[PDB]
């Protein structure tokens, strides 16, 4: 991530203010229904519309998000007990990352008209592949 | 490709409010922003150094027009794409040498515009439609690769 | 799926060498080893903490035998791979809960062993053909996910 | 890399010795029979088989390999160069990676019948994957 990218995800980040949580809920929606397969990961939840069980892991998958863009210059260390959670226990394929990922983009494209130019979209997915590479680093 | 008579309409409604001219250069675009690398088709572009470079090269958005017509021309015949695109894949193959991968890229960056520009309107229900549809050309576009 | 009669012989002809037992569990043992997160599937085998465990253990060997023989009996089907493990198919979704993604390490591992296994014989037409094979089953298994 | 990582590496490559080159022409060769999608990134090569072409690439990417190996603890630095190339000239899209990297596993499994165990498969697939995470480290 250039200095650049930096710039453009927390000022992105920002925008995004107390809607996070709002926004990680909507966007796991997304992908339940656009890529079926990622469900088998969630057997044990309610994925009606509107579910508690949603709403309260995109407040979490959220937060987690914040956490890295607040330490974008150390996200290895800052997401280290994530890393080691999602490789030792969870133990989601690598591949379904971008499919979250994709449906993050998605959801901010949609709630951040001004701010979702080509140059903060660029940046977005840079910074997701990111946390997703930090997330599977520790698989084998 | 088989989709639900909801997934139909769905996709049909908002395909109505897009501006193909305007919707495909936009895309274009920010595949070429977002992924660099697919540069490698365009080089007779001429300048894509940067996003504003991007973005308001002429001839970025003449082909813009141009794939996304094609697309567009698609949608009316959901029930067979295959037959419908054979030839453009033949084309794509033998003669542009574009790695299938690309297809579905576009596909993505598509979507993303299409939630960027009609915001709440693109609902979870019909961005799933709209994914089936993209992978469904992407497919259709790769078939006749040997 | 349409493969062509050397494509089709070429599979036929080398699995009649093949010890499905023996086979079977070395790709699911190198499965579990080389891809660990696909060990979440495997709790109630028990030891899998090291590769002479994984490949030493008697829950896997089973388990081995039990599903290349399935895909065994599907070589005897290429023609209708979907209507053959439609079954099987809805199970791994609805009851097992499996990422279709497994399905399509597990094809590589399998075309790994095969080569281990054949050297010299396993050409690289002959893995052409048994990769087309291998996406064709993983296909027909993801199927029916919903 | 784990050490143990390293070590399993550097004796598979060597047992493979004066044949790398040999070895590379094969997985090219499996490689585009196998995902004829590649082939569209040597539309300017005759890909017949025992093609000069294809055997001289064959040992220029066995090179590269064999060079990655002597300095596995700095791979960055040692394919600076190719790291450059492909992402700013051959542009070739990352997902093909995986796809040589498999056909190289198949390679080498049919002619190390003896060294392929199961551990050293283990290693050496996360071995080309480090590579091709350098070698794409570059595009944006
Ligand atoms: C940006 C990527 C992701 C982030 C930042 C992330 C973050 C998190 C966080 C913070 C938790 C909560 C752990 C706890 O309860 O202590 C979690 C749990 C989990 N994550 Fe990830 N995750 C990501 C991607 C994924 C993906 C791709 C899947 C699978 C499709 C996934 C599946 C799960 C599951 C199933 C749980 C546990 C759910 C439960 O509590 O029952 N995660 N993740
Ligand atoms: C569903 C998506 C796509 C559709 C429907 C599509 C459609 C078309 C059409 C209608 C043409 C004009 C053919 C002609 O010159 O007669 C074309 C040309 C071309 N397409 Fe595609 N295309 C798609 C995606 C792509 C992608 C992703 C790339 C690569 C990044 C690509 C690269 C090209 C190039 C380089 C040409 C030649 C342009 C020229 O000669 O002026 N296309 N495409
Ligand atoms: C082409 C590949 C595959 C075939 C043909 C296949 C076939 C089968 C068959 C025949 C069964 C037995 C069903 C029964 O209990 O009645 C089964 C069970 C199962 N499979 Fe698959 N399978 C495949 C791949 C996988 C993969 C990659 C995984 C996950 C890593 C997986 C995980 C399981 C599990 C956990 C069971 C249940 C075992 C038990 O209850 O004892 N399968 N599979
Ligand atoms: C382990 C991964 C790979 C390694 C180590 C590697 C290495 C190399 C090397 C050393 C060269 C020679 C550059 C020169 O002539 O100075 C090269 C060229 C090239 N590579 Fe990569 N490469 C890898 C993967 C790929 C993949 C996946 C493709 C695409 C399917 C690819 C396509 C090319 C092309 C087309 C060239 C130029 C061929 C020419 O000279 O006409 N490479 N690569």
């Amino acid at each position: 991530l250039s200095p650049a990218d930096k710039t453009n995800v927390k000022a992105a980040w920002g925008k995004v203010g107390a809607h996070a949580g709002e926004y990680g809920a909507e966007a796991l929606e997304r992908m339940f229904l656009s890529f079926p397969t990622t469900k088998t990961y969630f057997p044990h939840f309610d994925l009606s519309h509107g579910s508690a069980q949603v709403k309260g892991h995109g407040k979490k998958v959220a937060d987690a998000l914040t956490n890295a863009v607040a330490h974008v210059d150390d996200m290895p260390n800052a997401l280290s007990a994530l890393s080691d959670l999602h490789a030792h226990k969870l133990r989601v394929d690598p591949v379904n990352f971008k499919l979250l990922s994709h449906c993050l983009l998605v959801t901010l494209a949609a709630h951040l008209p001004a701010e979702f130019t080509p140059a903060v979209h660029a940046s977005l997915d840079k910074f997701l592949a990111s946390v997703s590479t930090v997330l599977t680093s520790k698989y084998r | 490709m088989h989709l639900t008579p909801e997934e139909k309409s769905a996709v049909t409604a908002l395909w109505g409010k897009v501006n193909v001219d305007e919707v495909g250069g936009e895309a274009l675009g920010r595949l070429l922003v977002v992924y660099p690398w697919t540069q490698r088709f365009f080089e007779s572009f001429g300048d894509l150094s940067t996003p504003d470079a991007v973005m308001g090269n002429p001839k970025v958005k003449a082909h813009g027009k141009k794939w996304l017509g094609a697309f567009s021309d698609g949608l009316a015949h959901l029930d067979n794409l295959k037959g419908t695109f054979a030839t453009l894949s033949e084309l794509h193959c033998d003669k542009l040498h574009v790695d299938p991968e690309n297809f579905r890229l576009l596909g993505n960056v598509l979507v993303c515009v299409l939630a960027h520009h009609f915001g709440k309107e693109f609902t979870p229900p019909v961005q799933a439609a709209y994914q089936k549809v993209v992978a469904g050309v992407a497919n259709a576009l790769a078939h006749k690769y040997h």
